[PDB]
């Protein structure tokens, strides 16, 4: 989306690999915040959003 | 900011009681066998707080 609009969608009742996106070397930005981007693969929440 | 104070980010084991090490040497995220690799898979162990 035009950035004023962004896109929302609720992630939840599923798994979320993030290790195929640390992996995703076509990123030009990857960065993560609070929290390392190697731990996301053991954590838990109730929701995300994209 | 003033530059001059830094904290080690990330290391593959966390200190013993009163453990020291002050190696600079790029951290390693992954697969990568950094050898001057900064940003993706490796990375700079030093952050100021600025």
């Amino acid at each position: 989306a035009s950035v004023y609009a962004w896109n929302r969608k609720r992630i939840s009742n599923c798994v979320a690999d993030y290790s195929v996106l640390y992996n995703s070397a076509s990123f030009s930005t990857f960065k993560c915040y609070g929290v390392s981007p190697t731990k996301l693969n053991d954590l838990c929440f109730t929701n995300v959003y994209a | 900011g003033n530059y001059n104070y830094l904290y080690r980010l990330f290391r593959k084991s966390n200190l013993k009681p009163f453990e020291r090490d002050i190696s600079t040497e790029i951290y390693q995220a992954g697969s990568t066998p950094c050898n001057g690799v900064k940003g993706f898979n490796c990375y700079f162990p030093l952050q100021s707080y600025g």
